[PDB]
């Protein structure tokens, strides 16, 4: 598969995370692989079927210690999770112009279960989380 | 499709989603939506916003991330 940031790689199918619903705005994008960008904290949610589609993810925790999240039992089972062991949690970055207005979408994290290879963008309901949370304090 | 529903009058969508008018308040309506939970329901304004930000997030250049990593 050609990729957005990593050049041409190929992959085995147990790498592939399925997003049955795709994600809002890209509903038919139903296959992704997760690729670290060295030497960065960025995880690239890369389309197996669209080389030019790759989202920039970060583990929420490093930059928002407080970030805690409650999975509606709906979500809990379209992902089909059995407990904690599963699962992986990320936020989508909106890298802005300029860089210091970069924001993370805390209201809609990406949730994956690394064992069954199932993915979803979870719209957190009943919460004060925004769709744009700045990484950096705004100077001046 | 446009329809008119009196107070406890419901609508059937596929096999099924069912919309149940549960109250008229009267600047607002208290709808009830029954669906299987492989299907999610959201306020439209919330869903659109998240669509918007997803799209906004799909344009990060490789240069941008290098600069962003540095500053991080």
């Amino acid at each position: 598969i050609a990729t957005k940031y990593h050049g041409d790689i190929e992959i085995h199918e147990k790498d592939i995370v399925r997003f049955e619903q795709g994600i809002p705005g890209f509903l038919e994008e139903k296959q992704f692989v997760l690729l670290q960008l060295e030497d960065t904290p960025f995880i690239i949610l890369q389309s197996v079927n669209t080389p030019a589609l790759g989202f920039v993810l970060i583990e929420p925790f490093s930059y928002f210690p407080t970030y805690e999240i409650d999975l509606d039992d709906n979500t809990l089972e379209q992902l089909q999770i059995t407990g904690e062991q599963d699962v992986a949690l990320y936020v989508i970055l909106t890298v802005a112009d300029p860089f210091d207005d970069t924001t993370a979408n805390l209201q809609a994290p990406i949730v994956i279960n690394v064992h069954k290879r199932l993915g979803k963008q979870v719209i957190l309901t009943n919460t004060n989380y925004k769709t744009k949370h700045r990484l950096f304090p705004e100077k001046v | 499709l446009v329809l008119t529903r009196k107070l406890k009058e419901a609508i059937q969508i596929g096999d099924d989603i069912e919309i149940t008018v549960l109250a008229i308040q009267g600047d607002q309506v208290k709808l009830g939506i029954n669906a299987p939970k492989h299907v999610e329901i959201h306020r439209k304004e919330i869903y659109l916003a998240i669509q918007a930000e997803n799209n906004a997030a799909s344009h990060a250049s490789k240069s941008s991330l290098k600069r962003l990593n540095e500053q991080l």
